[PDB]
């Protein structure tokens, strides 16, 4: 999920705009 | 720079990228 | 806490998160 | 600038975005 992206490998901001409300 | 987004800096890029709408990761405004 | 304030090396981080490929004012 | 807009105060998604390209 968003940590494994995001913190542990690097993330884009679709990635993290995925998980917006 | 630290590319990487953890702890509290994962928290303030969904603020960031999220803006006041909120997100799926943790319940805050 | 988490600091809703980016400064240093966390405006770097955020401008390379926004711009991605595009880089930006200060590549 | 940047520094007034992010740092002393806080910015927007699309502020940022605007020193993009």
């Amino acid at each position: 999920g968003i940590v494994e992206q995001c913190c542990t490998s690097i993330c884009s901001l679709y990635q993290l705009e995925n998980y917006c409300n | 720079v630290n590319q990487h987004l953890c702890g509290s800096h994962l928290v303030e890029a969904l603020y960031l990228v999220c803006g006041e709408r909120g997100a799926f990761y943790t319940p805050l405004t």
